[PDB]
RNA sequence: AUACUGCACAGCUGACGAU
DNA sequence: ATCGTCAGCTGTGCAGTA
DNA sequence: ATCGTCAGCTGTGCAGTA
């Protein structure tokens, strides 16, 4: 006929998605009427001796009782709610999508609770497929909990990690200097026009990637040619000293050539967001397309009851290393708070600010504070070009699909 | 792109050649690894009357199983089975009625005039000695130690207004039969008002009734008995190794810097051995670096401690330290060891900090043992979320201590970075799962804690039962 | 000539189970050691135990 | 690995034959060399009498030769003597997994 | 060591299957099938535990210091044998080294 | 591959088992020493091999001299220290003579 | 007395030699017949 | 039938024949599991 | 002070160079 | 000789037990 | 034991995998 066709096909597909993660589902004679062969979970070419019972309806097309892409407030009966009670293994209800060829699980057992009407609240992110197996998993084993347990469900999901790679500049220049740097900041102080700061003096020559006639004058630099040297040779003999004397070199080049011109705290380490203006909010939605873009940067909190009175304003901050690894760069990123009453004026009480959020429950915010952070600083010359981190893949994955969540 | 390999959680061996990654689970499944012939440990006990009392009642309501802290995740803190009948240790534990000890109220108040401090201490430690000689000169000696301080004989101790304590007694008690066990009141009264000591608060919030009468437990049991809670297993091929950590502790003020070592192996039938060692470990220099003296005498000391055991010689050494490794020292140890003949030589160096802090997709943190070859230098997640657990213990930020091997050493760093996984959860202190910090260098620490103010006579007992 | 052994082996256990009324559904090869799953009834009375 | 590879793609190219009816059996694990036995479905009723099919599965992966019209395979003789000696026609596919690639032959 | 760990590293990729170099001449470069049941072989190959020679570091400090061209070669070959004579007289017979 | 071998106790030393016994010659009257030199394996295996050297017959007589039987505990030592990485704790030698 | 059922050639419990004498005794058997400059093996299996 | 003991586990089975039958005797037990002087 | 986790803070160390 | 750059190295207090 | 003539066969190493 129709309806016993599409459901023996309707058993056969969700075979084939048992079986696509292992999980030998091992049918049986039909005469039951109301539970399906045993699955037995298996663990990458080992069975684990786990079995669920499964029992699987005959299909859905189209659009159903309160169908939706994410709702889906279906109703089951209750005549069958006591024939799905009476058992022992955890029998597991199936159904069918022939619309995306999808199977539909949300339901394993209650232990005699009527939960309402046995709501199928399916597809708000995942319905029975590789991803959120663990849920599974956390069947047989219940609450009590001697000694018994089971292993991460395979899987296999990328991550990210926190180091953009940097891609340095071509050229670099160097001078002799017969001077102090106590005269350099003075002539930087007083002097007229405009001026930076992206270069550092040792003891012996020069270190710039700028003119003889720089921006910021010429007068702590000689009155000779500066020489042009490749990137590609420096330092790589010996003497990390001349790997310290790069490293101030860049630390000039970030510290005075950013974008949207910050301030550089001490507390913490580095830079920190400014203040626009006199306490106001700042935040700066950008993105590098996708569909989402920035929610917030640096905010204004105030008091609980006293409303005339501003508690405090805390901003952003990082602090990038110096890591020669493999002859490849990477500036390391630590997101950290820094807090402030007015945006200018230092907290005198920013020790216990840092914590709070840091302890009330879980990060959920370090992956998009790490995502906003490595598409903030890719964006005369610029002397800087950054790249983006690596994705590194892991064989295994938190059970916490099949965990509860925090509450 | 970058290299990574991922760890199973090592067992820790028991009775009945049993395995198990969950130490209270193994010694509650399986008992103890060495059993006690008789079912006696006799307990010595310092304190007020009011301690003495309720202390027998906790000893007599700890046998009938409290449980845990909750019904939900059943399993970071079990239920404690008892002391009756299907006990962890399988043997009784009491207070013997020849170790009732009391302290005299008398006096205080010129203590509490404060002229000084470190006379303080002295006559308060010198009492508490005394006390504990005389108990061990009658027939009355007790296996262990109970040193449940006085409530304003600590407040005025630790807080005294430059004092030091939880140490120095012991520092002077190098003498006595039973190594001491020095236990504040926070969980022996568990109701009292404790201060927070420099934040004026209302109390320093523990954990339930079951976590702590285990691990507090397994710790007695270790000093009482004599026997060993727990070991790694060796696997079939593995060879003869020695554990060696130094540490690079400060004086007893800080201005020169001396070094601490530890030192552990295996048995011969089915144990583990891990000792200190009984001898001072003086400066011979200001900054904090080892010399080629002290790293030669360590070797030789471990060299001969095996050789002492085994009749043998062990065919792997490993060394665990926490500064560089140059060649003014690594002459010494490369001399000594071919000296001896030892053919696998490992030295592994840790706290390079700024270099990796891989995250995930998700809201947890990574997992317990992910592990990336940076180029050389191997980073390690020794905590992290934990499966068998289903929740996250810990609150944020966990470090992946990475292993800097020298070039001297012969294996691959994931091997080293594998071996040191099996070697966090195997120190004899609490049944806690993460150990960042390996033990070589804990035990170290755990020496070299109670060595920075005394080694002037009474040399230690290198049994590490007074140092837990 | 094994497998026909072990097959008629677990044909003749499945019949001798279920000639007394007491369910037995074998499984395929791709196990090691869980060679079938048995439910048991009396009379008509076919709980879910396994 | 290689094991449940075949079992599933069996079991996939089952479902894409019961999709339009194709009533098949699978065999038992006592078989060797031909598959399981099929029929050919008509509008809901077997009007087919029977056939025989053999599944043929392999992994991700292409096969000898194949430049992105057309792929080789070589048959075994005893396999060739053992199906022309029978009583029923055979079919052969191929793997599933990187399209869905059920091919006839 | 790290010859040992590359080695199986190698066995376990090239196991799996080996991409051709491309589409420029296929003959030339027909990609390889694996051990599977595409294997042009009809066996697998395993390296089992019980038998595999790790050589120390002092060993090869020692031939990388020798000034002696002859005697050098002639001791790291005989060390090597004397490993696979080892190998061979126990009960850890390897089919190939 | 071994089929069985004796179970070792626990707590025990490390120890190596040598026999010695002789024979003859087949057409004259002589004397010869030839023995095994058994041992454990650092895995599960036993290690029972003979040597590859033939002792020369020194006179008609069942014992040995103080030439070869230095030899024969070197080359037991060696081969128990190239395989286990280390000499053991204990020789058992068992003669005839 | 336990190194006596060691012996691989039979397997009766009803054995007296222990394993090293029997194992010296067949290869000194095999190695009679062995001329001066041919190839011995340290292999059991070539002397049972 | 093997049981679910606290400890190592029970190999060796010994079977006798006289209550270990399959037949309609022996169906309901396992589905409850729910010196001498001498010379010389 | 059962421990072992992070956070925050403080002190100390060595590697280069001057009017 | 204290100031900068860079890498450690070692001591003290809170909290929350998911 | 040397030097031109012709005719051919092993070691030792570098690109390039078209
Ligand atoms: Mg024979
Ligand atoms: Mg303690």
């Amino acid at each position: 006929t129709a309806n016993q066709i599409i459901g023996e096909i309707g058993e056969n597909e969700v075979r084939g998605r048992f079986l696509t993660l292992g999980w030998q589902f091992d049918g049986r004679s039909r005469l039951e009427a109301g539970i399906d062969g045993i699955a037995e979970v298996m663990n990458e070419g080992q069975p684990m001796a786990r079995m669920i019972a499964v029992q699987i309806k005959s299909t859905k097309e189209g659009k159903y009782t309160s169908e939706s892409d994410t709702s889906f407030t279906y109703l089951l009966r209750t005549q069958d709610l006591a024939y799905w009670r009476g058992s022992n293994l955890p029998v597991i209800v199936v159904f069918y999508r022939q619309s995306d060829h999808s199977f539909y699980w949300k339901e394993v057992s209650r232990d005699a609770g009527p939960g309402e009407r046995r709501l199928n609240i399916d597809k708000v992110a995942d319905l029975f497929n590789a991803s959120t197996v663990n849920k599974l998993a956390a069947l047989t084993v219940p609450k009590t909990g001697l000694g018994y347990y089971v292993p991460p469900l395979g899987g296999g999901e990328d991550a990210l990690i926190n180091m953009l790679p940097l891609t340095l500049p071509n050229e670099m220049y160097i001078a002799s200097t017969t001077y102090e740097p106590r005269k350099a900041i003075a002539v930087i102080l007083n002097g007229d026009g405009p001026k930076r700061f992206d270069w550092v003096i040792n003891g012996g020559t020069f270190w710039s990637f700028h003119d003889p006639r720089t921006s910021a004058c010429s007068e702590i630099v000689d009155i000779d040619q500066v020489e042009a040297i490749n990137t590609k040779e420096l330092a790589l003999h010996d003497d990390i000293d001349e790997q310290n004397r790069f490293s101030h070199l860049l630390r000039q080049t970030l510290r005075y050539q950013t974008d949207s011109d910050l301030g550089w705290d001490k507390d913490h380490k580095a830079l920190y967001f400014r203040a626009i203006e006199r306490e106001v909010s700042r935040n700066f939605a950008y993105t590098s397309s996708k569909k989402k873009t920035d929610a917030n940067v640096v905010s204004v909190f105030k008091n609980s009851k006293d409303e005339t009175r501003v508690s405090f304003v805390r901003h952003h901050a990082f602090s990038p290393r110096f890591e020669l690894m493999a002859d490849q760069w990477y500036l390391i990123i630590t997101p950290t708070y820094y807090y402030t009453t007015n945006g200018y004026a230092p907290h005198q009480f920013a020790a216990p600010l840092l914590a709070g959020k840091k302890r009330l429950d879980k990060s959920a915010a370090l992956r998009g504070q790490v995502i906003m952070w490595h598409r903030f600083l890719t964006q005369p010359e610029a002397y800087l070009m950054f790249g983006e981190p690596p994705s590194i893949h892991l064989d295994v994955r938190v059970p916490e699909d099949g965990w509860v969540k925090e509450k | 792109t970058f290299e990574t390999r991922i760890f199973d959680e090592p067992e820790l061996e028991f009775g009945d050649h049993h395995h198990h990654q969950d130490p209270r689970l193994g010694l509650s499944e399986a008992g103890p690894l060495q059993t006690f012939l008789g079912d006696v440990i006799k307990i010595g006990v310092v304190g007020n009357s009011k301690t003495i009392e309720d202390t027998r009642k906790f000893i007599e309501t700890v046998s009938s199983g409290v449980e845990g802290k909750g019904e939900k995740h059943p399993n970071m803190h079990p239920p404690f089975p008892g002391l009756g009948n299907q006990s962890p240790y399988r043997c009784r534990f009491e207070i013997e009625d020849g170790a009732t000890a009391a302290l005299t109220k008398s006096k205080l108040d010129k203590i509490g005039k404060e002229p000084d401090h470190y006379r303080a201490v002295e006559m308060a430690v010198d009492e508490i000695i005394g006390e504990l000689q005389a108990m061990d000169d009658g027939g009355s000696r007790p296996d262990v130690a109970i040193i449940a301080l006085p409530v304003k004989l600590l407040e005025r101790v630790w807080n005294a207004k430059a004092p030091n304590f939880r140490g120095m007694l012991k520092a002077k008690a190098m003498g006595l039969s039973f190594p001491i066990q020095i236990v504040w009141e926070d969980v022996i009264d568990d109701k009292v008002t404790i201060p927070q000591k420099v934040k004026e608060s209302s109390s320093r919030k523990i954990q339930d009734i079951a976590g702590r009468t285990w691990n507090l437990m397994t710790s007695l049991y270790y000093k009482g008995s004599g026997r060993i809670p727990w070991r790694r297993m060796p696997l079939e091929g593995e060879f003869s190794a020695c554990y060696v950590g130094i540490s690079f502790y400060r004086e007893a003020d800080g201005q020169q810097l001396f070094t601490s070592a530890a030192q552990m192996f295996d048995e011969r039938g089915r144990g583990f051995v891990l000792k200190g060692r009984r001898a001072r470990t003086e400066s011979r220099g200001r900054h904090p670096y080892m010399a080629r003296e002290d790293a030669k005498k360590i070797i030789e000391d471990v060299l001969a401690a095996y050789k002492l055991h085994h009749k043998t010689l062990p065919a792997r050494v490993f060394i665990l330290k926490t500064s560089r490794f140059k060649d003014e020292e690594a002459d010494g140890i490369i001399a000594a060891l071919d000296e001896a003949g030892t053919e696998l030589r490992d030295l592994v160096w840790v706290q390079e900090s700024y270099t990796a802090r891989i995250l995930r997709d998700g809201n947890y943190p990574v997992l317990r043992g992910t592990f990336v070859d940076l180029h050389g230098k191997g980073l390690l997640y020794t905590s992290g979320s934990m499966p068998y657990y289903g929740t996250y213990p810990g609150k944020y930020d966990p470090n992946p201590l990475l292993l800097c091997p020298h070039h001297t050493s012969e294996s691959t760093v994931a091997q080293l970075a594998e071996e040191i996984f099996s070697l966090t959860k195997v120190n004899w202190n609490s049944t806690q799962m993460n150990q960042r910090l390996p033990i070589p260098i804990r035990a170290a620490r755990k020496v070299g804690e109670v060595l920075k103010y005394v080694g002037e006579g009474e040399v230690i007992s290198a049994d590490y039962r007074k140092y837990i």
